[PDB]
């Protein structure tokens, strides 16, 4: 689906919270981790522009910065059976993640 | 009315075109909590922007979304811009065309992304990306001169003559205030002072701004500091501890003229300015020599202009008249120029509009903007 | 005047006083004082009093050191 | 009042018939900005002419619309003529007959297009194209003599006796001031002074004008320069750098008498004048020998008149009295002659009128002008 | 036998007259440690020459003693020559006549210093300074043709016909590989890649030598690169980082044909060759058009000869047959010609001998050699 997509290695390491903050009684694990993965999925500038625009639409839809959008997507996926497009988008993004060159660190 | 946002590495200077000063000047930082818990209702806010991050500094890790004039964290840069529009200027960006700035010889994706965000995220009616040295020359009133712009991320000089830039003479050094801040906390360890956190880096930046100065002759100043205590100054840390620094006061800014202090092979800012001038046509050099204009926070050291006057005078032929222009508003010259530029009636046709962006996309920025 | 251009530009008088007989006397006829036996005064471009190290427009584009 | 415009390859001498000197003298150059942008407020005019081009040469590419006496860019030439009338003389060309000049043996199309442009785009009531050597003889107050006219573009000899020209004896030599400027550039590199751009060609031309001189005895000056530094003179460039020039001072003008210096297979100006005289009738040669008139800027080298006497005397029979006439104002002698010519009442019927141009078209210039 | 030392701006090509290729080819660089200390007993030296300087490039500052064909550091040049004779050729210079080379239109002090050092420092029995383009024609085996030699420092044209050079038609542009390397360094910043040190300049030179190529149609290639990634190639840096380069591959060498890219007001190499031919006699231009011979490393770009064929063909009249001769060994053609020249029996009396030198001094070189 995406050929020629490259990522800046270690770009996400700055985004990882301290372990002590992870224990905070109001720590948003889902949003913070999705933020880390979103940063890791930032296309490197060396990626061809048509691919960059193409993928940035995919990760922006699946991993939006905005909390309102992230909460909107969270509800729509609760009944994902009626969203074949999201199924396809999410499947495409899962395939990108599993081929990410730094998947081991992300895991 | 048009918004002017000088998005520097260290500070955000933002405001409305036509005003004499920016309305909102706050650190270009996003801070996130690095400690734990532990009280109900006291942690729902993740991330802090600008002044609020600087005040809660002690419990946060601070990160600059811009390093060396380059946006490295676009998610945090959106937060910085959202804070600027909605919380500091209190404006709806979709009603205001926005002029913003960048250093010359930046990566081209840097302009494209900042155009993308302005049109697609903030829905701005129009935008423009100007060069900071050109804006500084606007602020100086001149149309000729070689600007030396040095802020937090990068120092560059742009020679301009009769309004014509000589791009082959643009110089860049990735050596600016933040490198000087880092060097100072390195040499502060010589006196047993250890600053390691991002918060402590901010306080060391504060020490630099208050106590550091450029020595007119570095060797004599070293001899003076070594032979006496006359150059020592004390500084009170936020917890009441008092640190005293002697020759570190001028050894830190000396890195600008001797970049080998931090291991850099590059030439000093004086030699870089001279090299930029010599790269220009022999006819325009005399005017450039007389119109060296400083801008940015990193040119606010006491004695920087006098040192530059001396250093460039030693490199130029003796018959030239070297003049350094260091306005007291140096730190905002870039924003001032952008405020001037955006309000000129002859500039209203140079905006990138939402319609041109739709037709062409982010690459429209390379065609419409220097 | 032509003979001195030959000495200047073509080394006609390279051999100094060792110039062969007929050429020497022809030169003596044109130049009676014999000063031609001392070859042309050639300039040297080393250690010139005031010529050092000028940087023009194109030179300024390279400027090592 | 008639307008007298001596459009030479190097300079535009323009003014009013009857005056002692041209009102306006400026370079015959059109400059265009070769650099980028970047400031909006200055207006950024797209082209510059004359003194304005010369002062801004640092950021322009300088173009001469006349090459070796021939107009090679008619658009730029029309710019130079519009500048002459409206900006320099501030006259309405519709009200003044215009006397132009050109070198002999020029292409005939050059004459016709000058006529066409003057009548059609400038709507002069009348005009006339004169020969620069003839005008120089007018300015010398003589009716007999051989004029050696040497400006920026071409050197030409015209022998005249009692007002009659011998056109078969006219000599033309495209070796002139501009070729000497280019040669000085070449030999200035021998000392490490490399001038390349057109703006720097103007600097080299300035060096030539005030440091070059003609040597009476070339070998003697070469020996003097080799054995001493007494002939070395310094020159300060616009940026303050000082160049020191030795035998190049007299080697550059020496090309006029040894065109093989620049690879030209032609005789020097001395032998060309002598060859012109010898092509004339034997009964007028004595009067031509005593009436050698120098004209034009390229005859302004110190020592050139004395060198021409020595050279022409060495060629002519010993009983001939050789006299070189070199007035101090020989640089403007051509314009002076045109001023005299256009003033004469008896010349007032020689004008090509607009009516004659209409009936005949531009070809009328060949019939009515030498 | 005789030594042949083709020391250009970038590389030293050295060897023995009569051999088919230089024995010693190494960079013309002197490196000095820019870092500190710190281990005693290490085989540390205060300077490194050539291949060893490249190896330890990481901790050195690299300096070229020759720039734009001119030796600017005579102390570092003497150790470059000491390295050549003793460490690379393993010869005693005291018993070998040595043939040296330089570009045309160099400062005359350059040849004299070369002669002085060879006779006084290295005590060579005889030596000769030849012109690189003439040696290139020797290597091609022709006696007619216009040579375009382009190394690291200078590009020059020398038209020769039947062994006769037309020195008034020699062109020289101080625009060669080193200028192209610096331009590639500049335009690599558009993609975020920063190279500022001399060591990284060497890396960029490596990128240029193996990824850059000349576009046949520059606008077509620009459109191709803008619409697709088929022109993007990758390069692995010494530390393992991989940089992707697109239209910079052909924009870098486009500076040869469009010198305005780097701010030079100059004609491209295609126009300079055509201008050189036109300065030659009309009767030899046809043979020059068919004998354009390229030499030097900067002519090793893929597609440059085809681009020259297209560009000169567009400037010349349609009936002429343009032929570009680009031998695969055109990088060493200059040294090859020197090897041929120095081995001719007919050349052995053209050497400047030690007795000649000590009777005349350094200026002998101007009389004996070109
Ligand atoms: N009075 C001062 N003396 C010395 N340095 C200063 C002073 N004020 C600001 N600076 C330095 O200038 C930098 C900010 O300058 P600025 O022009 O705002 O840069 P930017 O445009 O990148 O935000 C800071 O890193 C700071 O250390
Ligand atoms: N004092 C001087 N000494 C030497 N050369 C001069 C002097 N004044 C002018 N020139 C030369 O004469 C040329 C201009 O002469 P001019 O008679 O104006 O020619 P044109 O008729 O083509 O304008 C210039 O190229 C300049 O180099
Ligand atoms: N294959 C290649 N492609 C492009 N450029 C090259 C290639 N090989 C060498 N060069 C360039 O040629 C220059 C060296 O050429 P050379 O003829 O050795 O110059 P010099 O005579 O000054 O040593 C270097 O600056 C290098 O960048
Ligand atoms: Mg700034
Ligand atoms: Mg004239
Ligand atoms: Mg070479």
């Amino acid at each position: 689906p995406f050929s020629g997509l490259k990522f800046k290695q270690n770009s996400f390491l700055s985004t990882v919270p301290s372990v002590t903050n992870m224990h905070s009684m109001h720590f948003d694990a889902r949003e913070t981790f999705l933020g880390v993965i979103r940063k890791a999925l930032e296309p490197d500038t060396s990626t061809p522009f048509p691919v960059r625009r193409a993928f940035d639409g995919l990760r922006a839809e699946i991993l939006p910065n905005d909390t309102i959008k992230s909460a909107a997507l969270k509800a729509q996926c609760s009944d994902i059976d009626k969203h074949p497009e999201l199924k396809a988008k999410m499947e495409t993004l899962k395939e990108v993640i599993t081929h990410h060159p730094q998947k081991e660190k992300l895991a | 009315t048009a918004l002017v946002c000088d998005n520097g590495s260290g500070l955000v200077k933002a405001g409305f075109a036509g005003d004499d000063a920016p309305r909102a000047v706050f650190p270009s930082i996003v801070g996130r909590p690095r400690h734990q818990g532990v009280m109900v209702g006291m942690g729902q806010k993740d991330s802090y922007v600008g002044d609020e991050a600087q005040s809660k500094r002690g419990i946060l890790t601070l990160k600059y979304p811009i390093e060396h004039g380059i946006i490295t964290n676009w998610d945090d840069m959106e937060k910085i811009w959202h804070h600027t529009f909605y919380n500091e200027l209190r404006v709806a960006p979709e009603e205001h065309p926005t002029l913003l700035t960048e250093a010359p010889l930046n990566p081209k994706a840097n302009r494209e992304k900042m155009t993308q965000i302005m049109f697609e995220t903030f829905n701005v009616p129009a935008m423009y990306v100007a060069i900071q040295a050109v804006l500084s020359l606007y602020a100086s009133g001149r149309t000729t001169g070689i600007v030396l712009d040095s802020g937090d991320g990068v120092t560059h000089n742009v020679p301009i003559y009769e309004g014509y830039a000589l791009p082959h003479a643009i110089m860049r050094l990735d050596l600016a205030g933040r490198d000087l801040t880092d060097y100072l906390m390195k040499i502060l360890t010589e006196r047993g002072y250890s600053f390691v956190t991002t918060a402590e880096r901010e306080i060391v930046r504060d020490i630099k701004e208050k106590l550091c100065y450029v020595a007119l002759d570095f060797e004599n100043e070293m001899a003076t500091a070594a032979s006496s205590s006359s150059l020592e100054k004390s500084y009170e840390l936020p917890d009441g501890q008092v640190i005293t620094i002697g020759n570190e006061r001028f050894r830190c800014p000396e890195t600008l003229f001797q970049p080998s202090f931090i291991g850099m092979e590059s030439a000093g800012i004086h030699e870089t300015t001279y090299n930029s001038i010599m790269k220009c046509d022999i006819d325009i050099r005399k005017d450039l020599y007389a119109n060296n204009v400083m801008s940015g926070g990193t040119t606010m050291y006491p004695g920087i202009a006098d040192r530059m006057q001396k250093e460039i005078t030693a490199l130029a032929p003796s018959t030239m008249k070297i003049k350094i222009i260091a306005p007291p508003e140096r730190k905002y010259s870039v924003w001032i120029g952008g405020s001037i530029l955006a309000s000129l009636s002859t500039f209203q046709q140079m905006w990138i509009t939402k319609q041109e962006y739709d037709e062409a996309g982010p690459s429209i920025v390379h065609r419409k903007c220097f | 005047e032509i003979a001195l251009q030959f000495a200047r530009e073509a080394g006609l008088t390279r051999l100094k006083g060792e110039t062969d007989y007929v050429l020497s006397n022809v030169l003596d006829g044109l130049i009676g004082d014999g000063s031609w036996r001392a070859g042309p005064a050639y300039e040297s471009y080393l250690n010139k009093p005031g010529v050092d190290r000028v940087i023009t427009t194109v030179d300024g584009l390279h400027m090592q050191r």
